[PDB]
């Protein structure tokens, strides 16, 4: 999809590939499908149960790993990531694994459109809509 | 001494009498621990079995809180 070249444009890539590599005799150009990507990334998550979240932008797709993960779900994320990449490389799709505390360090608050955070019992922050 | 104002209710009369206590009342909280005074407010109401742990420090103006009956002995 992303790609709008000729035959002819093509075959002169395909030669000046050539002539970088003084090893390999010829270059041989596939044409893969961003969806088949984007749709075995996500198949990977869900089968490794992972929890996660999708964002699309005109030119990528990330997913966002994030919270207080178990031992077990770390050692599978990183086990399955490596494979990945190693397939389709990180132009296209990327994965931001993030260990971090709970949302707020355990202090009460009022998360609608008009949220607050209660700092103790008799005081209130309104930083954000939450 | 002042017989400026009467008095239309009990909380009236009882917050008249009160604020005027506070010249003594910070003089006490001067030089008393606040550690103590907190540990015998904390004991004369029933409150929690009268012990109990607090995971969250918390601290809620309570210089105007104690009462003179916890600030004496601390003091």
């Amino acid at each position: 999809q992303r790609n709008t070249m000729s035959k002819k444009e093509l075959e002169v890539l395909s030669q000046k590939l050539r002539a970088l590599m003084p090893y390999a005799d010829s270059v041989n150009i596939t044409l893969m499908d961003d969806v088949t990507a984007a749709g075995q990334a996500e198949a990977g998550l869900k089968q490794q149960a992972l929890p996660y979240s999708r964002r699309n932008h005109k030119g990528g797709v990330t997913f966002v790993i994030q919270g207080a993960l178990d031992d077990v779900e770390i050692l599978r994320a990183r086990q399955f990531v490596d494979s990945y990449y190693r397939t389709w490389g990180g132009r296209y799709v990327q994965f931001a694994i993030e260990l971090k505390d709970d949302w707020l360090k355990g202090r009460s608050f009022q998360y609608g459109a008009e949220g607050y955070i209660k700092m103790s019992p008799g005081h209130w922050y309104f930083p954000s809509p939450l | 001494e002042d017989e400026d104002v009467t008095f239309n209710d009990i909380s009236s009369l009882s917050k008249h009498v009160d604020e005027g206590l506070d010249g003594y009342r910070d003089y006490l909280i001067k030089y008393s621990d606040r550690e103590l005074v907190q540990f015998f407010e904390n004991a004369q109401l029933k409150r929690q079995y009268g012990e109990e742990t607090e995971t969250v420090k918390r601290d809620k103006d309570e210089i105007e809180k104690p009462s003179i009956f916890a600030l004496l002995p601390a003091y």
